């Protein structure tokens, strides 16, 4: 007995998301924003062709 | 939209569902009822529970064609139906405009050609549970025509994973396909309560099937053995294999040929064949036969026969009970399919406003039955003499003759 | 064009389409049926849905020439509608120019000559499971004509690959040749729900053939060793080629002769030969009866016969359930078949104008049930004078007798 598929992951894009986390919550910010913010502001500001 | 509420969108009606699945159009059935045995059709039935129906639709398919009882039982069963007059009759105390769409609806019934085949093609889950008919849309103008009727195999379809009363098209996907909106008509009358896979007469059916498969089979092996008897030959030592060879071929032969002359030292000995009756054999066939004729039309008019005699009432004697409630059932549900599927997808399309699903035109069967006009006849003069003002509609309904224009 | 929409080119009416095969005319039947045995006929059935017609057509056509009860039932049944009175009636609610249309199409019907032959070969269809009758159209002028009805062996045709609902001639190519419009009458009458293929009543009927005949060659066979007993001889040593041959000759001659010598040496036994009765063949061969004619007839009339017994009501007793309904079915579908082929190809051709499909006027057969005379006389006459306004287009209808003219 047996199922099928034919599909695939896909990889949209690589400057719409980030990874690589120290991810903790004992500051306000000094241990939050050091993954959470720095995606955060990272993503805020991501530029593209033309700047 | 449709009855269910489904949202309803025209493009998708130009071009049937399965048309983009080739590979259905292309298979084969697989017989599975060769070879059968009760373990098998066990196995059968209880993998078919499970949502495959692939299986159990080709072993209903072998099952109908390789019995001539049952068939001739289906046949007659599912005749009967397809001879009742029918009619669309309005909504309750239904409105002119109403009236309209109803006589309308019943116009362009009456002339759509292949209506029995339609009525035909739907019959079939009687026995097989469900069955589905896919139409074809087309437009003559500015009004949607259902161009022919395609009745697709039960074996093209299964059972949702997430849903076992909810029918789909095997697409290659664990999940199948879900059924088009106003793309098919299907028919799934209820004889038993539960779930779409075991609600088919035939389920009931293939045990007696398979005791008068194995019967008749047996039978005919003891026919063929039946006739010589066994005889086996003795050798002493010292005969070598040509001499070995002429005896087996003497034995072979003896049968049919009177006589035979053989070595004083040599030796056959006659034993007995196959002695019995067919009295066993018999009996299980007539047990099974009569099972069948009782699930299929009652225990009062085949199987446990109704005999002759006639009469006035003997109409009544023989329909009301057993056979006006089973023709009764099956009329009604396959109008109130039909009336489902068929008209309402018609009304919605052919006609314009958003008419209330509650009004929409009900098919109805003509499930009269002929009324003794001699003894009524009688009947009347004596009452109206009395007093009693007794409508004439209701006399000119109860007889069949209509009123005048 | 046709009823399906397919162009319609006058060009190719002048020759038949199998006028260019004239391989096919000079083939000569296999006679798959002698030495047929149930493995051979679940091959040949299996072939046969995959679109090999040929071997399963002469099978067919065997098994109707070999057994008499069989070949009884379907002729009783085709004659049964080829005594019934047809006529050609018009739309509903139709126009004078569609009347005009029906009455000469009606007029051209009934000086067509071969009308029954046409019918009969058509009807081959209840069995074969479809029926091809070749057009033959000539010009007398400026309106076409039918020259003649040529009836071709199921066993000319075969299924599309891409179709199994299709038939196609067999021009010696994989995808055979597709049927030219026009050209052809088939009737494919539809007992049972699902192909061409598995659509004949032959299928059914198949396996109680070959049980009845396996049975009556075994009583041939039995009755045929039946009569003296096997008896064998038995020699000493010492016995020379001479003297073995003149005991085997006399061993080989003593059931018919009632004495004879042998020395004290030799010695002869007299074993049985065949004990028993035709109790078991005959059983086999009755069961086998009652299938057959159950499956073609019904179980009401034939198998387990409706007895005697007359009354006023009598004849409904013994058609409505059953006969009428029957009746009503194949003459209902060969009426279809008909207005489908031969009137519409008449009606479009022999006449100006491009009339509407759903308007062309369809052939109906006299399906009109005697009705009691005396008992509804009797009747009548209370209730007109009760107050009851019958028709007296219902009676006349009902009754038989035509209106005054």
């Amino acid at each position: 007995f047996m199922a099928d598929e034919y599909r695939y992951g896909v990889r949209s894009r690589c400057n719409v998301g980030f990874g690589f986390w120290q991810l903790a919550a004992m500051s306000t910010e000094e241990l939050n924003q050091v993954n959470f913010e720095k995606v955060y502001d990272a993503m805020r500001n991501q530029k593209a062709d033309g700047g | 939209v449709d009855v269910y509420g489904n949202p309803i969108r025209t493009q998708q009606l130009r071009e049937p569902q399965t048309s983009r699945l080739a590979g259905l159009a292309k298979e084969f059935a697989q017989h599975p009822a060769k070879g059968l045995t009760p373990a098998k059709l066990a196995r059968i039935l209880v993998e078919a529970e499970q949502g495959n129906l692939q299986a159990q639709a080709e072993l209903f398919m072998d099952m109908e064609e390789r019995d001539a009882h049952l068939f001739a039982e289906m046949s007659k069963r599912k005749r009967a139906i397809l001879g009742l007059d029918w009619a669309v009759e309005p909504p309750r105390n239904a409105s002119a405009a109403e009236k309209a769409d109803a006589d309308y609806l019943h116009e362009l019934l009456l002339d759509l050609e292949g209506l029995e085949d339609l009525l035909l093609d739907a019959l079939d889950g009687i026995g097989h549970g469900y069955s589905c008919i896919e139409l074809e849309w087309a437009l003559q103008g500015r009004e949607w025509m259902p161009l022919a009727f395609h009745h697709r195999p039960q074996s093209w379809f299964q059972l949702n994973p997430e849903d076992q009363n909810e029918l789909r098209l095997r697409d290659n996907s664990p999940a199948g396909e879900a059924l088009q909106p106003f793309g098919w008509i299907i028919h799934r009358p209820r004889a038993r309560s539960g779930y779409v896979a075991r609600s088919g007469l035939f389920r009931v059916l293939a045990w007696p099937y398979l005791f008068r498969h194995y019967a008749t089979s047996d039978l005919a092996e003891m026919l063929e053995i039946y006739g010589l008897p066994i005889r086996l030959g003795k050798y002493p030592p010292g005969t070598a294999d040509e001499e070995k060879a002429t005896l087996l071929r003497a034995v072979t032969g003896l049968g049919h040929a009177a006589a035979g002359i053989i070595p004083e030292t040599m030796a056959i000995d006659f034993q007995q064949a196959a002695q019995g009756s067919s009295d066993p054999f018999l009996a299980m066939m007539r047990q099974s036969e009569d099972a069948i004729s009782k699930a299929v039309l009652g225990g009062t008019l085949t199987s446990t026969t109704s005999q002759s005699g006639g009469g006035a009432f003997a109409l009544g004697q023989v329909h009301n009970e057993v056979r006006h409630d089973l023709l009764a059932s099956d009329a009604r549900q396959l109008a109130a399919t039909l009336s489902r599927d068929l008209l309402w997808p018609l009304l919605v399309l052919n006609r314009p406003g958003s008419p209330d699903v509650r009004r929409a035109p009900r098919l109805v069967f003509d499930l009269r039955e002929q009324a003794d006009i001699t003894s009524m006849a009688q009947s009347i003069p004596a009452l109206v003499n009395v007093g009693l003002e007794i409508p004439s509609a209701w006399v000119y309904d109860k007889l069949g003759i209509p009123q005048p224009a």
